C-alpha cells in the first residue's frame, strides 16, 4: 500500500475533484461523514483503498486530497456541500483575489502569496504516509490559477519530492464553454513549464466531453455539472487500479512504464464505453466485443483527434464488470485483424489487459445508466498531436499581433517566455512526427 | 497708441470705449502681431454692437490676418449667426479662402452650425469649394456621417 | 474582487450618475431609504459590489459626488435617491469650472482634489477586496473633464493595482453648441488613453440621433438622453451585479476586452430602444435581439461598426430565454458578419445570459464592443479641435490658467496616433 495525494487547483480542478471524491466514496462504500461499515480494521489499515483515504481513530476515512484556489467562491461550495464533513478543513485553501485568467498572476504575482502555505499543508499529508508514491494534480489549461499556479506548484513539488511521481488531469479548453480569449496563451505557457515536471498527463478535451453529452446523453445544452459527472466517471476508471486489487497499473510508476515510452510524449489518450443515457434504463446490454470496438471510434475519446491518422505506441484496456477474460482475447484478436490499427515498428504490438470484476457505480442524479460491463482504454498514440496543433495555431494567430501580451508582461513576466514556450511546443510536435513514420 | 487699446476694447466688448477711441483718431483698421483687426476680435467674441459700429466707421469687412482669416471665417467658426448676417449685409466675401483652403461654409459645417450653413448657402456659398485636402462641405458631412448637415446641403 | 468605488464628477457626471443609482437600486429591490424590498434572493448575492451595508438592513451606495459647481449639489438631493447618498461623500467647491478644462485640471479643481482623495481613502479601506473605481463624467465640460482626469491620475498613483473604469460622454453640437468642447474632450482623451483600463464611450451625437430619428422625439431633452445612458449603464454592469462566470469582475472583463493597452475605448449598444414611453412594447425574439444589437442605429457611439472590425465583443442577454437558442444566434451573426471580425483573435465573442431582465422589459440585449470603427468618433472630435486650434480661437482661456500651448499639440498628436492605431489593426490580416 503506497499512498497517493490528490491536488485540485482552480475552479475546474476543484469541481472535478469534488465529483471524483463523491464517486470514490460510492465505489468504496464510504458514507458522506467518512464512516465505512465494511472496513474491518478500525483506526488504520493496509488495504488498496488506503492509498486514497487515510483513517482517523474514530473510524473516519479522510481523503488524501488538497483543494487550492486563489478565490473562495468555488471551494466554499465544498465546505457546505454534501461531503462537507469528509475533507480536512485545513486542506481547503483559498485566497481572496484570483488570477483573472492570467498565467502571470497565478505563477508570478498573486500565486506566490500562498504557494508556501500550500506546500506546508501538502507536507502535513505527506508526513502521514508510510510510503508516498506521488501526486495526482487536477487543473485546467485556460484558467489563470489552473495554468499559472499549477506550473508553480509542480516546480516546487519536484524539489521537495524529486523521486515521487506526478500525474496530471488537465482540462483542454473548448470554445463552447470558454470563459477567456487568452486561454490558448495560458495553455501553451503551462505546458512548457510543466513538461519536465510531469511524468504523465491525461488531457480532457471539454469539446469532446461536450459532444458526448449531447449525442450519447441527449443533453441539449450541457453544463459543467453534466461534464464533471462524465469526467469523474473516466477518472475513476483510470485510478481504479490504484484503489483496488489488480494486475495492471498498480502504482504510479507502472503508468509511465506502460504508457510513456519517452518522457516528453507523456499525454495518453483515454476512451470510455459505453456511455448510455439514464433515460434508457432497459437498454440492451452490450457485449465485450461491442464495447471494445467502441474504444476505437473517434466519437468516444476524451480528446478530439483521429487515431486512424496516427500510430500506437502503447494500449491498455481496463475492464469493469461482467467480463470473462476469454471474451477479451477473442475481441482483441478480431480487432488486430479487422481494423487497420498500426503500431510503431519499435513497440511490441500487444495490448495490456486488466479486469475489475465489479460493475461501474453510477452517481444518483447523474445522466448515466447502469451497465453490466464497461471499458476504459488508455493508449499513447501520435494522433493526439492534432490537439496541440489546434492550440498552437490559435496561439500563433494572436501572438503575431502581440495581442493581450501586455497583460502578461505587466504581471512580472518577460515577453521572451512566450517564444520560448512556443518553440518548446514546436519541438513537441516534431517528437510526434519523428515517431509516426 | 490707440490702436492697441481699440483692439483690446473690441475683444472685451467695451462699447463706450470703442466709440471714444474712434473719436480721438484710433485706427479702426489697426492690426495686432497676427494681423487681426478690431473687427476680427469683435466678430470672434460675439460683440454684435461693436461689429456694426466698426463697419459704420471704415472697417474693412474683408480684412485678412496672417493665416488669411476674414471676420466671416471666425464668425462662422465660433457660431455667431447675428454677426454672420451683419457681415454679409456689409459686403463680406462669402467664399473667402484662408491659408488652409477653408471657406466660411467649411468652418460652419465642421462645427455643426446648421443655421449658419443655411444662411451662407442663401448668399452664394460655393458647395464645390475644396480645402487644402480636397474636401468640400458635402464631403465633410459624408465623412463625419452628419445626416442633418447633408440634407441642408441639398436644396 | 468585490467592492467598486463609484465616483461622479461635474454636472453631467452627477446627472447620469444619479440616474444610474436610481435604475440599479430598482433592480436590486432597494427603496430610496435603503431597505431591501426585493422578492428574489439573486438581488443580494452580489450587492456588496456597489453598496455598503449600514444599520438596520440599510444599504448605502458606495458613491462619491464631486463638482466644482455647488448648484448641482442640491440638485441631487432634490432627486429621488437624494438622501441615500452618504452626506460625507459630497465634495463641492465654490464656483463652477466655466467649461474650462484648465480650471478643473490645474487651478480650481486642483485645490478640491485633495478633499476628494480623503473620501476615496475612507471608502477604499472599508472594502474587503476592492476591484477598482468607476467614474461618470463628460469630456466637453470643465469639471468632469478637467478635474475628472486629474482625479484619475491621483487615484491611479495610489491604487495602481486596481482597475480604472470610466463612463465618458462625448460632446456634440446637436446637444451643446459650445465651441470649446472639442478642446476639453481632446485634452481629456489624451488623459484617458494613459490612465484608464476601460472607457465606455457614450456619444451625445448618437443619443440625439436615436431620440430624434429612431425614437421620433422632435426636441430631445437631457432626460431623454440620460434614459438611454442609464439603460446602457445597467446592461454593461449586469455581469458585475449578479452571479455569473463570464466577465464577473472588472479585471476579467479587461483581460478579455482590451488586446492592446491604448485601445480600451468600448462601443456600447442596447436593444430594444425605449423612449421613456414604452407603453406596451412587445418582447423581441432572440434572433431579433441579436440582429438589432449589432445594428448601427443601436450603438451609443456615432459609429458604423460595418466600417471597421470587431477586436473583441461581449454580449449580455437579460431575461427568460433559451440558452441553446442564444448560442445558435450568436454563432449565426458571426458567420453572416464574418468579415466584420478580426481573424487573428479566435473566439473573440463572449456571451452571458442573465435571468433577471431590467425594469419594464422582458427581453433585453446589451452590447459591449471593442471595434476599430470607433476611430470615426475620434476623427470627428479631431477635425473640430483642429478647426478651432488652427485659428487659436479662445486659446487664452487655457493659457491664462498655467497651460502651455504645447499640451494642445500633444493631445492632438496623441489622439491622431490613436486613430492610426485603430486603422493599423483594421487593415491587418492573418496572412
Ligand atoms: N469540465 C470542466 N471544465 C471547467 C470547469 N470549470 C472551469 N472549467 C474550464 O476551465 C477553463 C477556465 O479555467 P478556470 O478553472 O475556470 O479558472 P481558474 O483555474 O479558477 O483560474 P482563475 O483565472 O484565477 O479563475 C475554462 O475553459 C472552462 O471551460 C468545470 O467545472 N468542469
Ligand atoms: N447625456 C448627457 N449629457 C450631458 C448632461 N449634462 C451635460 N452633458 C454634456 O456635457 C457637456 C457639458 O459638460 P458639463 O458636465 O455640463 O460641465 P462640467 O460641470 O464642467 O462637467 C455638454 O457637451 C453636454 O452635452 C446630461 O445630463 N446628459
Ligand atoms: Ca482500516
Ligand atoms: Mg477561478
Amino acid at each position: 500500500m503506497r499512498e497517493c495525494i490528490s491536488i485540485h487547483v482552480g475552479q475546474a480542478g476543484v469541481q472535478i475533484g469534488n465529483a471524483c471524491w463523491e464517486l470514490y466514496c460510492l465505489e468504496h462504500g464510504i458514507q458522506p461523514d467518512g464512516q465505512m461499515p465494511s472496513d474491518k480494521t478500525i483506526g488504520g489499515g493496509d488495504d488498496s483503498f488506503n492509498t486514497f483515504f487515510s483513517e482517523t481513530g474514530a473510524g473516519k476515512h479522510v481523503p488524501r486530497a488538497v483543494f487550492v484556489d486563489l478565490e473562495p467562491t468555488v471551494i466554499d461550495e465544498v465546505r457546505t456541500g454534501t461531503y462537507r464533513q469528509l475533507f480536512h478543513p485545513e486542506q481547503l485553501i483559498t485566497g481572496k483575489e484570483d488570477a483573472a485568467n492570467n498565467y502571470a498572476r497565478g505563477h508570478y504575482t498573486i500565486g506566490k502569496e500562498i504557494i508556501d502555505l500550500v506546500l506546508d499543508r501538502i507536507r502535513k499529508l505527506a508526513d502521514q504516509c508510510t510510503g508516498l508514491q506521488g501526486f495526482l494534480v487536477f487543473h485546467s489549461f485556460g484558467g489563470g490559477t489552473g495554468s499559472g499556479f499549477t506550473s508553480l506548484l509542480m516546480e516546487r513539488l519536484s524539489v521537495d519530492y524529486g523521486k515521487k511521481s506526478k500525474l496530471e488531469f488537465s482540462i483542454y479548453p473548448a470554445p463552447q464553454v470558454s470563459t477567456a480569449v487568452v486561454e490558448p496563451y495560458n495553455s501553451i505557457l503551462t505546458t512548457h513549464t510543466t513538461l519536465e515536471h510531469s511524468d504523465c498527463a491525461f488531457m480532457v478535451d471539454n469539446e469532446a466531453i461536450y459532444d458526448i453529452c449531447r449525442r450519447n446523453l441527449d443533453i441539449e445544452r450541457p453544463t459543467y455539472t453534466n461534464l464533471n459527472r462524465l469526467i469523474s466517471q473516466i477518472v475513476s476508471s483510470i485510478t481504479a487500479s490504484l484503489r483496488f486489487d489488480g494486475a495492471l497499473n498498480v502504482d504510479l510508476t507502472e503508468f509511465q512504464t506502460n504508457l510513456v515510452p519517452y518522457p516528453r510524449i507523456h499525454f495518453p489518450l483515454a476512451t470510455y464505453a459505453p456511455v448510455i443515457s439514464a433515460e434508457k434504463a432497459y437498454h440492451e446490454q452490450l457485449s465485450v466485443a461491442e464495447i471494445t470496438n467502441a474504444c476505437f471510434e473517434p466519437a468516444n475519446q476524451m480528446v478530439k483527434c483521429d487515431p486512424r491518422h496516427g500510430k500506437y505506441m502503447a494500449c491498455c484496456l481496463l475492464y469493469r464488470g461482467d467480463v470473462v477474460p476469454k471474451d477479451v482475447n477473442a475481441a482483441i484478436a478480431t480487432i488486430k485483424t479487422k481494423r487497420s490499427i498500426q503500431f510503431v515498428d519499435w513497440c511490441p504490438t500487444g495490448f495490456k489487459v486488466g479486469i475489475n470484476y465489479q460493475p461501474p457505480t453510477v452517481v444518483p442524479g447523474g445522466d448515466l445508466a447502469k451497465v453490466q460491463r464497461a471499458v476504459c482504454m488508455l493508449s499513447n498514440t501520435t494522433a493526439i498531436a492534432e490537439a496541440w496543433a489546434r492550440l498552437d495555431h490559435k496561439f500563433d494567430l494572436m501572438y503575431a499581433k502581440r495581442a493581450f501580451v501586455h497583460w502578461y508582461v505587466g504581471e512580472g513576466m518577460e515577453e521572451g517566455e512566450f517564444s520560448e514556450a512556443r518553440e518548446d511546443m514546436a519541438a513537441l510536435e516534431k517528437d510526434y512526427e519523428e515517431v509516426g513514420v | 497708441d490707440l490702436g492697441k487699446k481699440l483692439l483690446e476694447a473690441a475683444r472685451a466688448g467695451q462699447d463706450d470705449e470703442v466709440r471714444i477711441l474712434m473719436a480721438n483718431g484710433a485706427d479702426v483698421n489697426a492690426t495686432d502681431a497676427s494681423g487681426l483687426t478690431p473687427l476680427h476680435l469683435a466678430a470672434t467674441y460675439g460683440h454684435l454692437e461693436i461689429v456694426e459700429v466698426l463697419l459704420k466707421h471704415g472697417a474693412d469687412v474683408n480684412a485678412i490676418d496672417i493665416m488669411g482669416s476674414t471676420p466671416l471665417h471666425l464668425a462662422a467658426l465660433i457660431g455667431h449667426l447675428e454677426i454672420v448676417e451683419v457681415l454679409l449685409k456689409h459686403g463680406a466675401d462669402v467664399n473667402a479662402v484662408d491659408t488652409w483652403g477653408d471657406t466660411p461654409l467649411h468652418l460652419a459645417a465642421i462645427m455643426g452650425h446648421l443655421e449658419i450653413v443655411e444662411v451662407l448657402l442663401k448668399h452664394g456659398a460655393d458647395v464645390n469649394a475644396q480645402d487644402k485636402f480636397g474636401k468640400t462641405a458635402f464631403d465633410i458631412s459624408i465623412d463625419n456621417g452628419n445626416e442633418d448637415l447633408a440634407e441642408i446641403l441639398q436644396k | 474582487m468585490r467592492e467598486i468605488v463609484h465616483i461622479q464628477a461635474g454636472q453631467c457626471g452627477n446627472q447620469i450618475g444619479a440616474k444610474f443609482w436610481e435604475v440599479i437600486s430598482d433592480e436590486h429591490g432597494i427603496d430610496p431609504t435603503g431597505s431591501y424590498h426585493g422578492d428574489s434572493d439573486l438581488q443580494l448575492e452580489r450587492i456588496n459590489v456597489y453598496y455598503n451595508e449600514a444599520t438596520g438592513n440599510k444599504y448605502v451606495p458606495r458613491a462619491i459626488l464631486v463638482d466644482l459647481e455647488p448648484g448641482t449639489m442640491d440638485s441631487v438631493r432634490s432627486g429621488p435617491f437624494g438622501q441615500i447618498f452618504r452626506p460625507d461623500n459630497f465634495v463641492f467647491g465654490q464656483s463652477g469650472a466655466g467649461n474650462n478644462w484648465a480650471k478643473g485640471h490645474y487651478t480650481e479643481g486642483a485645490e478640491l482634489v485633495d478633499s476628494v482623495l480623503d473620501v476615496v481613502r475612507k471608502e477604499s479601506e472599508s472594502c474587503d477586496c476592492l476591484q477598482g473605481f468607476q467614474l461618470t463624467h463628460s469630456l466637453g465640460g470643465g469639471t468632469g473633464s478637467g478635474m475628472g482626469t486629474l482625479l484619475i491620475s491621483k487615484i491611479r498613483e495610489e491604487y495602481p493595482d486596481r482597475i480604472m473604469n470610466t463612463f465618458s460622454v462625448m460632446p456634440s453640437p446637436k446637444v451643446s453648441d459650445t465651441v470649446v468642447e472639442p478642446y476639453n474632450a481632446t485634452l481629456s482623451v489624451h488623459q484617458l488613453v494613459e490612465n484608464t483600463d476601460e472607457t465606455y464611450c457614450i456619444d451625445n451625437e448618437a443619443l440625439y440621433d436615436i431620440c430624434f430619428r429612431t425614437l421620433k422625439l422632435t426636441t430631445p431633452t437631457y432626460g431623454d438622453l440620460n434614459h438611454l445612458v442609464s439603460a446602457t449603464m445597467s446592461g454593461v454592469t449586469t455581469c458585475l451585479r449578479f452571479p455569473g462566470q463570464l466577465n464577473a469582475d472588472l479585471r476579467k472583463l479587461a483581460v478579455n476586452m482590451v488586446p492592446f493597452p491604448r485601445l480600451h475605448f468600448f462601443m456600447p449598444g442596447f436593444a430594444p430602444l425605449t423612449s421613456r414611453g414604452s407603453q406596451q412594447y412587445r418582447a423581441l425574439t432572440v434572433p431579433e435581439l441579436t440582429q438589432q444589437m449589432f445594428d448601427s442605429k443601436n450603438m451609443m457611439a456615432a459609429c458604423d461598426p460595418r466600417h471597421g472590425r470587431y477586436l473583441t465583443v461581449a454580449a449580455i442577454f437579460r431575461g427568460r430565454m433559451s440558452m441553446k437558442e442564444v448560442d445558435e444566434q450568436m454563432l449565426n451573426v458571426q458567420n453572416k458578419n464574418s468579415s466584420y471580425f478580426v481573424e487573428w483573435i479566435p473566439n473573440n465573442v463572449k456571451t452571458a445570459v442573465c435571468d433577471i431582465p431590467p425594469r419594464g422589459l422582458k427581453m433585453s440585449a446589451t452590447f459591449i464592443g471593442n471595434s476599430t470603427a470607433i476611430q470615426e468618433l475620434f476623427k470627428r472630435i479631431s477635425e473640430q479641435f483642429t478647426a478651432m486650434f488652427r485659428r487659436k480661437a479662445f486659446l487664452h482661456w487655457y493659457t491664462g490658467e498655467g497651460m502651455d500651448e504645447m499640451e494642445f499639440t500633444e493631445a492632438e498628436s496623441n489622439m491622431n496616433d490613436l486613430v492610426s492605431e485603430y486603422q493599423q489593426y483594421q487593415d491587418a490580416t492573418a496572412d
